RNA sequence: UACUUAAAAUUUAAGGAGAGGGUAUCAAGCACAUUAAAAUAGCUUAAGACACCUUGCCUAGCCACACCCCCACGGGACUCAGCAGUGAUAAAUAUUAAGCAAUAAACGAAAGUUUGACUAAGUUAUACCUCUUAGGGUUGGUAAAUUUCGUGCCAGCCACCGCGGUCAUACGAUUAACCCAAACUAAUUAUCUUCGGCGUAAAACGUGUCAACUAUAAAUAAAUAAAUAGAAUUAAAAUCCAACUUAUAUGUGAAAAUUCAUUGUUAGGACCUAAACUCAAUAACGAAAGUAAUUCUAGUCAUUUAUAAUACACGACAGCUAAGACCCAAACUGGGAUUAGAUACCCCACUAUGCUUAGCCAUAAACCUAAAUAAUUAAAUUUAACAAAACUAUUUGCCAGAGAACUACUAGCCAUAGCUUAAAACUCAAAGGAC
C-alpha cells in the first residue's frame, strides 16, 4: 500500500491531468489558504489537489502557500509586467478555482500545440542515425538496398580484398 | 517510515563491496614457499593438501591444492583462482591444475 | 537467555581486563589528553598565522582545557 | 461429492453451484421449494463479533406514558394488596384501575399532578378500594 | 559568407529556476558580510557549512590532460597517453604491414600535392551471422540424467545442505544417461535496490519544555485522596539513665562463639536518632524518577492538537567530596560453626553505607518490554502465535542477519578502573521469536 492519504496524487498520469499551462508572463503565485472554517473548504481541496498538477506543467512558476494568514482564502498572480492579479476562491470549489485561473491566465489549445509541432521540427523520418534519435541507422536496413556484409556475404566482386587480387594478377 | 523522512534520507546507503583474496582478479599467480597439510573442521576429517604462496600483490595467502596427488614443491610457480575450501577455514584460495609448475591429475 | 548471559560474560571479562591494566591505561590517557591539547594550540595558532598576524593576539594566552582544572 | 463448507455460501447456493460444476446430478426436492418460496435472509454464515470503543445496540427501552404514573403509585402505596393474577388476559389491577381513573381526571384536563394524584385516591376511596398509603 | 555592414558557425566571461558520489566518529567554518560620510558586526551551517575520501560524464557526443614540478618565466629525474614495435610489469599478448583509389582535413586561382585521419587488408573463438567436423561438463537434493568395481572418516568431493569408518546413485576408474555445443566448464566482475518494519524476534534509546516545517481545527482549563518545597509537631517500637531483680542472658537444624557492665519489670527519667502499623480488599498525585504520620504556609490551572536538540531543567539505588548525625540495618573485616575445601550459605561482633547540610555522578528489567494525538468497531479483521481485540490517519525518532561489540578509536562531560556517542577486520549459515 502506497503511504499517504490519496496516493494517487503521487503518480505521473496525475500530475499530467493538469490543464492549466500559464502564459509566459505568469511567473509567482502564491496561495493564501485557512486550515478551519466552511467558506475555505474548496481552497483547502485546491491545495490539496490541484496545486501539484499546476507546479508539474509550470516548473519555472513560484508557487508559495501562506495558511491563516487572513480571513479568507485568495490567490494572486504576480506577472513579468509588475501586473497582480487577485483571485478570490471563497465559497468556490477546487474544479471552479482551476477553470477560473485557466481562462484568466491559462495558454490556449491552439498555442500549445503550435509549440509542440515547432518542437519536433529537427526530427526528420528520412534521417539516419542511432535508435535514440532517428528510425534507422542505416540504409542497408531499407528494403531494396545493398544488405548490411555483417548479415549477409557481400559478392566477391564487390570487394577489396578480390579487387586487390585482380589488380596483382593484371 | 513517513514520507517526509524518506525524503530527507533518499535511498539506502550502501555498503561497499570489499574484495576478497584475489582483490576482485580471476587469478594471480604466486610463487609456493611451502607444502603442509591441514586438518578439515569436525566432523570432517581428512588430511587435505594445502600451499602457503607469495602472491604478485606481494601478500601470503594459504591455497588448497585439489586432485587426488601433486607435485609441487617450494619456488614453484602456481596460478591461484578464487572459491574457498568449506571444511578447511581460512583457505579462500585454489591453485589451478594444468597451468604453470602444477600439472593435471596424473589418471593412473 | 543466552544473550544477556553474554553480555554478562562479555562485560565480566572486560571489567577484569580494565582492571589488569588500570595504571596502564592511565597514562596512556594522560599522554593522549596532552597531544589533544597540542593539536588544540596548534589549531589556534594556524588562525592567527594564515590571518597575517606575527604574533597572537595581545593578552591571549591558550586555555588549557584539557588539564586537571577542574 | 458434496460441498461441507458451511462457512461459504449457503445451503442453496453451494447447491446451485454444485450442478452448475456437474457434481450433482439430481436436484435435492427441497430445491425448488427454496426457489419458489425462500426464506427472508439467506442463510449465510457470520462470526459473531463483540462491540468496541462507542459502538452500541438499537434497542428501544419500552417505557410507556402510563409508567409515570405506575412509578408513583408504586411508590406511595405499593403494590395493591390484592395478588396480580397474570393467567387472566383481560386482568385489571388496583394499580391499573389507578391509572384508569388518573387519566380520565387528566382528560377533564387538570394540569397538576399533585391534584390528579390525590383526587384520583378520593374517588377510588369511594370505589372501596383498600389504598394503604405505606411509606414503609 | 554577405554588406562595407548582418546572418551564421564557433567560443569566451560573468551568472543561477532546478538537478548533481561517499563519510556527521568531518559539527562547526574563522572573514567566509553589508553599507559606501567609509561606518555596521555581520556571512555559511544538522534543509549538512567546513574538512577529508573516491570517481571522468553529460554519451550523434562532451570534459580534462599532452614527460614531470596543478601552471611552466624558470627548473628537473628531459618526452611514442600518434601508428607499428620493444623492455619491465600483469590472470590479461593485433602488423616494426599496403594505399592516398573513396570520404575527411591542409595548401594552392587551378590542373594537383600531402596525410599511420581514413580506406582495403593481416592477426585473435571475444561477440554476431552462414555452414560443416564434435567436443566440454554433469548425473544425492535444490536441478535434467549412473552400471560395475576399487577405496573404507583414508584418498578425495561440495555453490548451499552435505558425502566417505565394508550393500557409496555424492570420492576414483568404468558403463550408460543428461545438458549444452564450436564451443564447454571454472574463477572474477557486473545486471535485480527504500511506500518494509519497531510488545515478545534488529529497532519508540530515562523525563519534560521552548524553533522551523509538515499535518490538524477548535476557543477551553482548573477546582484531584500519597505532586513538590519549608517550618512546626509526635503515636507505637527502640537506645540511654535509674530503681528493683532471676542466675543466667544470647544464638541454631543442631551447636559454638558472644554475655552475666547481663536479664526481667518500671502507670521512673532522658533522648527527639531513625522509620511512618492499621487505614490500603484503596488506585490518588506527579513530566518521569517518585510520592501515603499530623498540622499550617507556598503550590499544580486556559498555548487548537501532534511533532525538538547542538539548548535548558530534572532524573530510584549504588558511588564520590566536606562537615554533622547514628536507634536499627548492613558491603567489607574479624570471630564461631559447617564441609574433602567454605574464600559462601547459617550464628555473633563491627565498618563503609543507608540519615542531615552543601555540591558532584547521570546509571536501572529508568518496564505498562505499549511514542504521542484524533478517530472507527465495520470493513464478512484469530490475519501467525503469544501478550494487551483489531485497525486507519498524522508527525517525529529508530531499525536493516548473527557474533566480534554495553568493544576499539573519536568528540563532549566536575565524570580519571566513569558515562554518552560508536565502527572495522575477522568468523559462521545461521542467530532469534512464539508455540
Ligand atoms: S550496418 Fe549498414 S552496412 Fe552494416
Ligand atoms: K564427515
Ligand atoms: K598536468
Ligand atoms: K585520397
Ligand atoms: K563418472
Ligand atoms: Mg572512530
Ligand atoms: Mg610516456
Ligand atoms: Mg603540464
Ligand atoms: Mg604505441
Ligand atoms: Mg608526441
Ligand atoms: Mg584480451
Ligand atoms: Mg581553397
Ligand atoms: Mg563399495
Ligand atoms: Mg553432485
Ligand atoms: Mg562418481
Ligand atoms: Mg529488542
Ligand atoms: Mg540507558
Ligand atoms: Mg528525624
Ligand atoms: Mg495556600
Ligand atoms: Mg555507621
Ligand atoms: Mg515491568
Ligand atoms: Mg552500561
Ligand atoms: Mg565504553
Ligand atoms: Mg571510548
Ligand atoms: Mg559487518
Amino acid at each position: 500500500p502506497m503511504k499517504g492519504r490519496f496516493p494517487i496524487r503521487r503518480t505521473l498520469q496525475y500530475l499530467g491531468r493538469g490543464d492549466v499551462v500559464f502564459k509566459e508572463s505568469v511567473k509567482i503565485m502564491t496561495v493564501n489558504y485557512n486550515t478551519y472554517g466552511e467558506l475555505g473548504e474548496g481552497a483547502r481541496k485546491f491545495v490539496f489537489f490541484n496545486i501539484p498538477q499546476i507546479q508539474y506543467k509550470n516548473p519555472w512558476v513560484q508557487i508559495m502557500m501562506f495558511k491563516n494568514m487572513t480571513p479568507s482564502p485568495f490567490l494572486r498572480f504576480y506577472l513579468d509586467s509588475g501586473e497582480q492579479v487577485l483571485v478570490d476562491v471563497e465559497t468556490k470549489s477546487n474544479k471552479e478555482i482551476m477553470e477560473h485561473i485557466k481562462k484568466i491566465l491559462g495558454k490556449k489549445e491552439e498555442t500549445l500545440r503550435e509549440e509542440e509541432l515547432e518542437k519536433q521540427q529537427r526530427f526528420h523520418p528520412g534521417n539516419f542515425g542511432p535508435r535514440k534519435y532517428c528510425l534507422r541507422e542505416c540504409m542497408c536496413e531499407v528494403e531494396g538496398q545493398v544488405p548490411c556484409p555483417g548479415l549477409v556475404p557481400l559478392p566477391k566482386e564487390m570487394t577489396g580484398k578480390y579487387k586487390a587480387a585482380l589488380k596483382a594478377s593484371t | 517510515a513517513t514520507l517526509n523522512q524518506m525524503h530527507r534520507l533518499g535511498p539506502r546507503k550502501e555498503p561497499p563491496k570489499r574484495l576478497g583474496p584475489t582483490e576482485g582478479r580471476p587469478q594471480l599467480k604466486g610463487v609456493v614457499l611451502r607444502t603442509f597439510i591441514r586438518k578439515p573442521k569436525k566432523p570432517n576429517s581428512a588430511n587435505r593438501k594445502c600451499c602457503r604462496v607469495r602472491l604478485s600483490t606481494g601478500k601470503e595467502a594459504v591455497c588448497f591444492i585439489p586432485g587426488e596427488g601433486h607435485t609441487l614443491q617450494e619456488h614453484h610457480v602456481v596460478l591461484v583462482e578464487g572459491g574457498r575450501t568449506q571444511d578447511l577455514p581460512g583457505v579462500k584460495l585454489k591453485v589451478v591444475r594444468g597451468k604453470y609448475d602444477c600439472g593435471h591429475v596424473q589418471k593412473k | 537467555v543466552l544473550k544477556i548471559r553474554r553480555r554478562k560474560m562479555n562485560h565480566h571479562k572486560y571489567r577484569k581486563l580494565v582492571k589488569r591494566t588500570r595504571f596502564l591505561r592511565r597514562k596512556v590517557r594522560e599522554g593522549r589528553l596532552k597531544k589533544k591539547q597540542i593539536k588544540f594550540e596548534k589549531d589556534l595558532k594556524r588562525i592567527w598565522l594564515k590571518a597575517g598576524l606575527k604574533e597572537a593576539p595581545e593578552n591571549w594566552q591558550t586555555p588549557k582545557i584539557y588539564l586537571k582544572n577542574k | 461429492a458434496g460441498s461441507r463448507l458451511e462457512t461459504v455460501g449457503s445451503v442453496f447456493s453451494r447447491t446451485r453451484d454444485l450442478m452448475r460444476a456437474g457434481v450433482l446430478k439430481e436436484k435435492p426436492l427441497w430445491y425448488d421449494i427454496y426457489k419458489a418460496f425462500p426464506p427472508l435472509r439467506e442463510p449465510v454464515f457470520r462470526r459473531p463479533r463483540l462491540r468496541y470503543g462507542k459502538a452500541k445496540a438499537d434497542i428501544q427501552d419500552i417505557f410507556y406514558q402510563e409508567d409515570q404514573i405506575r412509578a408513583k403509585f408504586f411508590a406511595t402505596y405499593g403494590s395493591g394488596q390484592k395478588a396480580f393474577d397474570l393467567f387472566n388476559p383481560n386482568f385489571k389491577s388496583t394499580c391499573q384501575r389507578f391509572v384508569e381513573k388518573y387519566t380520565e381526571l387528566q382528560n377533564l384536563g387538570e394540569t397538576d399532578e399533585e391534584k390528579l394524584f390525590v383526587e384520583t385516591g378520593k374517588a377510588l376511596l369511594a370505589e372501596g378500594i383498600i389504598l394503604r398509603r405505606v411509606r414503609e
